[PDB]
């Protein structure tokens, strides 16, 4: 057909040479053009035979009957093929068989199989089948069923692989083959009572198959049948099944302008710098305008901000063509190993910008968030940031106008979606009472590889995105070569997210152009895959030819686009070449405490309180008006004062509403009705009726660790002016979220600068309830502490914890405070605090005994010095009171990091007759505070801590001993060692 | 003041005055243009504000995202007082 | 340990170790998969934990496959004091299993005859 | 008819030359340690993220045909003795998913289900191990103790200070040492290919089920200095403590030493080349290959050599609050006070992240420690 | 059952409704089953029109009529009251079945036979 169209194009424009006419060995004429049924042509010399193709039409007799009559019987059009031959060589048998052979081809299946292969058609061609003699009623149920089968597994027989690696998925399905459902090409023109298929109650079979093709078999795979909500399935059919309008030439031109800047950006990055073989968005440039479509739709939808969390791949391209940052602020201080790394830190940093609608009438905010090299680790952090901004706007969940104007645009790697486990925890928190974001747009960029690990070995599912079906998320597997399709899929996802407030997943099937290393030819591992990519064309240049070929654009429009490509390529190369040459009161009055103490008994009219909780409310009324305030009430007084001041408090953790150890009771539930009551929300309204502006957010987190910690961290980033607190059930379970601590909390304020104002309450206490119910592993927090990055603290008195929270909530300085709340010491009658502690005092980083500070205590009498931190102080003080050992002093180090150098040097100068120093901790030797203190103290304060002894438990691989009897012996061993 | 004043309404540099008082005033995503309207949508060469006596015809010169005068794609148009001339994402207003 | 669902990948590693030892299942001439992992789970721990997904991804890999696993979730409709509404964003806790096309049989824990049939049918599958 | 990839082809011929002459790089030494175990009759299960080809194009345990796409394993050929008899050993090499928690939990469960198996898990970079921190804290370290589930797993963690970012440099050794109890694990940091070869063979044939946490290098794989002769693989054993080559085999004066350097990683090669440039015969460098348990006897005997030593230093590329110093600086003057009392530390400044983001900063900081230990 | 006066539609018109209702009971049989032993949400049984027969243009009069149910309980023809009794005991009893979301066809066919059959009552032993 290429040689036919050359001879046709040249004959039409009079450019045929005489060397074309000389050589006709066999000719063909078409008298059937003028309706002449058949002809007996005259055969010229030099030709062996000449073929006279007749008129392809219905015979003369049928010309008068209705079409509905003809197709219902099974009569078809025909061509009267003649073959006038030369008898001097060709005989009747050969010419008769030659025409028979032609007939066999024109009705063959392999003939059309070969033609469809050459024309780039992946679908099964029509086969010559003789009419099914079944009635229309019998055929109807087959056609109804075939329609349902196409919706359930239409995505499997879809042309969504741009590399066309598996050619068998288009033929390995009898549930989608029409011939299998008792149907033939004769039934194609018959009407079937398809109840609400394309809206129409009656449709011709050829229309029914073409609708299903353009809806579920084209470049968009639709998987929506698994969704449990019915209106959502009805909704997707109203969009997918409609014969979609071809986009305008102006819309197509904006797609090509967005693809010109994306292909030129990666052209510049793979030229200007080296080592950029990794992070090369070549092949997936289509994801740049895909995100643009999401954000253009969002602005049209009346939304405020789109927060993007994405991995290292093509991140600089997004920063310039999507966020809206100039090339100048991108390559300011930019930086050849065989292994991949981080390169310039811009690949981690998150900058903000603004998006102006090209065709619409609105402008929307586009911000990017910081993430480490750990794939999908940012997922819960982004959903926490989006929720922080929504709550701030009096919109979404915590607001009068539940719009959810902040939209999370989360991008992911192909193998990283099915691979990582965080992916599931994040989906679980996408629709919770105090965690929902009202839907999230997920764009997985399936490059069909992961370094050298085959996608087959990286997932146990057909699609990578099959994890999303946990929450009924519709999946649209779209081809990354068709940009017009990618935009439609992206814009449709926005409509779904705005209509149902549910996460949507777009699988962009593309190809990775080059390996992750500069000297990496991954054709060692996948030779067949990279053999195809070798012969592939750029997703911008290929789309350019398609618009010319389809008659959408002209050669003048091809010059407008080609000049724009060079105009944007020169734009960044010259801008970079030019820019290179130029190179506090922490206490409240007692009347505030009495307001919080009365809020526990300010129950609504007819609120039947549970009898086990009922006396706790009355006890807190007594504590706020007299004293002996336990840790449980002190915790609520610290936050209760901050809410009444006007600050937002977000306390949420595993069973934190009631309290892990029945101590918080921030939410009390009616025994008869089941209504919830929050006493801390009463403080958000001043006595004069005026709202303070503060708010109390208390929720119960799922059985998650990684995402529970990552969400609260993201909240303190999205809203710094918020007291964000996360309480674990037991400190020991924090190792699940170790990536959030190591990569986001400790090194957050430093690697990038994302200031963390999060408080991590970790129940720590040596009681012997097992290794997983005792030590919250302090040794690790101290091990990753740098000068001014975190604030590790271990309070001993309820008053000190009160000042600690108030100090961290009103310091202004964004620094993560890791508090270690006690477990048994909550109900300890000794661990109480008077009113004068909460009113006439400040936070104490170092704490002396009560006899030396307030009572009549002799500091000279002290010879033996004890240094401690946890509840162990109360056991050492009672042991001292039993033996009247006036030679032993106990000092507490409340702030473990930074070490209170000045507060401790001044305090150590008191008690001058001290001749021995000890660090008494319940934790083992290799664990606790000794591994850091025993090496820091004689190096920082050698005038006192030189020759420091250690009175602690033996070193174990687990935080504590399994048997409860063993713990009692070991706890008494340390008490006798420090008192002998 | 005797000549046309284009004031950008939508764009990064919104609320800016420019004067078309020459037989040829150049606009585009390149510094070799009098009105350097910078953005990824805008092409290197976009449109000209030619002045013929007492007439201002804003003419397109091979741009990908065309030139829309009052949301209408044109190749040559005699711009009148108060028109939405669009170059990529930018939208300016004519004044006489 | 006390960490819920933490032993999930450890059990599937133990079952695979014994399958390879017996010259059956994935590594050997036979393909019996004679070692069957009976994994029991907490109601909020199936949807709430992330390891659950990583573990299901391993259930059918070239050198990780165990040839199927019987999972018996004990949905007691509670987790200490957290309601299942605040513990999962799906109708069932077991909706996580849908990742690999795992058939889910929501049976009543009061009818014993039904529980036995459901359990025995799972073995057949 | 196996058409090998031309990029892989010379690496096959180089390993034929290395086994018959010497200068065996870390990459071939790794396969020789397991290749001998398979031929002996032991099961080897090496699987990790992109471990089949090798994270840094070094393993090549499986090579794929360029024309056909067939897989070829050279270590499985050793499972059959020359006389046709099968040895009983097997090589299991797979590419794990983008999983951390389950990838580590699966290999651990394999060493419990089959103790008589060399189970090895290789991370892409050591820094990504924090995802599976629950498997390390609850099953590996406290497994052999809380319940008694004996772990015979080997965790290869690519560790090397090159400056490719905080998530592509330090595998956080400080934490492994922090949770180490008397005889629960075996943390190790090899410096020579021969030592790593004996380390794996020793752990694979000791009988004692103990998790060996090996820290494989990244750049030092292709380092021309980090090689080993045949004499090391044949006429030698595992060395928990390692002296310089001039004092042990060459003509080296032990008395000339006044300045004593203690190190562990690839940093030794930079300190030895700096010493060779300035001919500083007063500086000796001893390596602590087995970090835990500390080789008390092997080090006391070695510390008695070089008697004119008047100063001791611990030189590590890792920051001050990270690396080995937080444990060593408090253990060494308490266990061996006759030598390590008054030990000085030559290392990087304390950071909250394992390394600095910019590559230029790493070059300055790495040179600062080299000039501090040589002045 | 509710007193509803006969649907004047033909059997052909009623057939496609009955075919669709069978698939609707297969997709969400679990959503209206008695699998909650505490019977906390009594509305789950009534909050589903895709399973309500009256919604699919059917009455108690159509209960004794034959419908061309393509391979429902093996039989190509069945009375409506028989069709709704198989679906009740198979899905809405104490075993909710989520087998329609699986992509392998023979697996769906397999569960269909083991679920849509009047299963024998277990022996007294
Ligand atoms: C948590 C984590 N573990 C390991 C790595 C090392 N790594 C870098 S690229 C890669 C595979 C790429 O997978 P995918 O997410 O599909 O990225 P893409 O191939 O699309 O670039 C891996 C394992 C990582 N970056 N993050
Ligand atoms: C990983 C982990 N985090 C926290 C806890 C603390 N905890 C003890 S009981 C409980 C809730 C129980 O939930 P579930 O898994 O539904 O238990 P079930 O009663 O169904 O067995 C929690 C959070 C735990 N045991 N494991
Ligand atoms: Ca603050
Ligand atoms: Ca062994
Ligand atoms: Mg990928
Ligand atoms: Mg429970």
């Amino acid at each position: 057909i290429a040689a036919y169209e050359d001879i046709v194009r040249r004959a039409r424009d009079g450019k045929l040479t005489a060397e074309d006419f000389s050589g006709v060995t066999i000719s063909l004429t078409n008298p059937g053009t003028l309706g002449t049924v058949h002809s007996v042509p005259r055969l010229m010399q030099g030709q062996g035979a000449i073929i006279g193709a007749g008129a392809m039409e219905y015979p003369a007799e049928f010309q008068g009957a209705s079409e509905e009559r003809i197709a219902d019987l099974g009569i078809g059009k025909l061509i009267t093929l003649t073959s006038t031959y030369d008898h001097r060589i060709i005989q009747g048998a050969e010419s008769g068989d030659f025409l028979r052979t032609i007939h066999q081809l024109l009705l063959d299946d392999d003939f059309f199989d070969e033609i469809f292969r050459e024309l780039g058609i992946p679908y099964e061609p029509v086969r010559w089948r003789t009419d099914n003699p079944d009635s229309i009623e019998d055929k109807n149920a087959r056609v109804i069923e075939l329609i349902a089968a196409y919706r359930n597994r239409g995505h499997l027989m879809a042309d969504i692989d741009p590399l066309r690696l598996d050619n068998t998925r288009f033929r390995s399905h009898p549930d989608l083959d029409v011939n299998s459902h008792g149907l033939t090409l004769w039934d194609l023109d018959r009407e079937f009572k398809v109840d609400g298929f394309a809206g129409v109650q009656r449709k011709k079979l050829r229309d029914i198959l073409s609708v299903l093709r353009d809806a579920y078999c084209r470049h968009v795979g639709v998987e929506y049948t698994h969704i449990l909500e019915p209106e959502q399935q009805r909704w997707i059919q109203e969009r997918v099944e409609t014969k979609h309008d071809k986009p305008t030439v102006a819309e197509q031109k904006y797609i090509l302008s967005k693809l010109n800047a994306a292909e030129a950006f990666e052209t510049f990055l793979q030229t200007k710098y080296v080592g950029q073989k990794r992070f090369s968005l070549e092949g997936a440039e289509t994801v740049i305008p895909m995100m643009d479509a999401v954000i253009d739709q969002c602005a049209e939808h009346g939304l405020d901000e789109v927060v993007i969390a994405m991995p290292h791949r093509g991140r600089l391209n997004v920063l310039a063509n999507i966020v809206g940052k100039p090339y100048s602020q991108i390559f300011s201080e930019f930086e050849p190993s065989q292994a991949h790394g981080s390169g310039d830190v811009k690949y981690h940093l998150g900058a903000t910008g603004t998006y102006i609608q090209m065709f619409g009438d609105n402008d929307i905010e586009v911000s990017l968030t910081a993430n480490p090299s750990h794939l999908e680790a940012v997922d819960p952090v982004l959903e926490g940031l989006v929720r922080a901004k929504q709550d701030l706007l009096d919109t979404g969940e915590e607001g009068s106008d539940n719009r959810f104007s902040v939209v999370p645009l989360m991008l992911h790697g192909d193998a990283a979606f099915a691979g990582q486990g965080v992916v599931a925890e994040t989906l679980n928190l996408a629709l919770l009472r105090g965690y929902r974001t009202g839907g999230t747009i997920h764009i997985v960029v399936n490059n069909q590889i992961g370094f050298t690990t085959a996608p087959t070995d990286s997932r146990s599912s057909e699609y990578c995105t099959d994890v999303a079906k946990m929450i009924g998320a519709p999946i649209f597997h779209v081809n990354g070569d068709d940009p017009e399709a990618c935009a439609w899929v992206a814009r449709l996802a926005v409509d779904f997210r705005q209509a149902f407030k549910k996460d949507v997943v777009i699988d962009m099937l593309c190809y990775r152009r080059r390996g992750h290393n500069e000297g990496d030819d991954p054709s060692m591992t996948q030779p067949y895959m990279y053999d195809v990519i070798d012969t592939k064309r750029g997703s911008r240049k290929a789309y350019t030819e398609a618009l010319i070929g389809r008659g959408d654009i002209s050669m003048k429009e091809a010059e407008d686009a080609l000049r724009d490509y060079q105009g944007q390529l020169e734009r960044v190369f010259n801008e970079v070449r030019e820019l290179e040459k130029h190179e506090l009161a922490t206490a409240v009055d007692k009347a505030m405490l009495q307001r919080i103490g009365d809020a526990h008994l300010a129950l609504p009219e007819g609120f039947t309180v549970h009898p086990r909780v009922r006396p706790v409310l009355e006890k807190r009324r007594e504590m706020a008006y007299e004293g002996r305030i336990d840790w449980a009430f002190a915790e609520l007084l610290a936050l209760g004062s901050l809410i009444a001041e006007g600050k937002l408090v977000r306390l949420s953790g595993q069973d934190t509403q009631r309290g892990t150890f029945t101590q918080r009771h921030a939410v009390i539930v009616d025994r008869k009705t089941g209504e919830e009551f929050t006493p801390l929300q009463l403080l958000a309204t001043n006595p004069d009726g005026t709202p303070t502006g503060g708010k109390f957010l208390v929720y119960n987190s799922a059985l998650s660790e990684f995402a529970a910690v990552g969400f609260e961290y993201g909240y303190s980033v999205g809203n710094p002016d918020a007291m964000v607190l996360w309480e674990a059930q037991f400190g020991d379970f924090v190792n699940g979220a170790q990536s959030i601590i190591d990569e986001f909390i400790s090194s957050g304020e430093a690697k990038w600068g994302q200031l963390s104002d999060v408080v991590l309450l970790l129940p720590h206490g040596h009681e012997g309830q097992g290794p997983d119910h005792t030590s919250g592993r302090i040794e690790r927090f101290l091990q990753l502490w740098a000068e001014g990055s975190m604030t590790i603290a271990m309070p001993s008195t309820p008053a000190n914890y009160f000042h600690l929270l108030r100090r961290h909530g009103k310091d202004g300085i964004q620094r993560p405070l890791i508090v270690f709340t006690p477990k048994s010491m909550l109900r300890n009658k000794a661990a109480v605090s008077d009113i004068r502690d909460f009113t006439e005092s400040k936070f104490r980083s170092v704490l002396e005994e009560p006899m030396y500070t307030d009572g009549e205590g002799d500091r000279n009498k002290v010879t033996r010095l004890l240094l401690t931190s946890g509840k162990i102080y109360y056991e050492l003080a009672a042991r001292k009171a039993k033996e009247n050992r006036e030679d032993v002093a106990i000092v507490r180090i409340e702030q473990l990091a930074p070490l209170p150098r000045r507060r401790l040097a001044e305090t150590l100068d008191r008690y001058p007759n001290v001749k021995e120093k000890f660090w008494v901790q319940e934790e083992p030797a290799n664990q606790g505070a000794w591994p850091s203190f025993g090496l820091t103290l004689p190096e920082i304060l050698p005038d006192h801590f030189t020759g420091l002894k250690r009175i602690s438990r033996r070193a174990m691989s687990a935080p504590s001993s399994g048997s409860s009897k063993v713990h009692a012996v070991e706890q008494q061993e340390i008490l006798d060692t420090a008192f002998g | 003041s005797g000549s046309a004043l284009l004031v950008v309404k939508r764009g990064p540099n919104a609320g800016s005055r420019f004067l078309l008082d020459q037989p040829t005033t150049s606009a585009g995503r390149h510094p070799d243009s009098d009105i350097f309207l910078d953005d990824v949508t805008v092409s290197r060469r976009h449109a000209e504000f030619r002045l013929e006596g007492g007439e201002f015809q804003v003419v397109d010169v091979g741009s990908l995202n065309g030139t829309y005068v009052n949301r209408e794609p044109v190749d040559s148009a005699v711009l009148a007082n108060g028109d939405e001339v669009q170059i990529g994402k930018f939208r300016l207003v004519f004044l006489t």
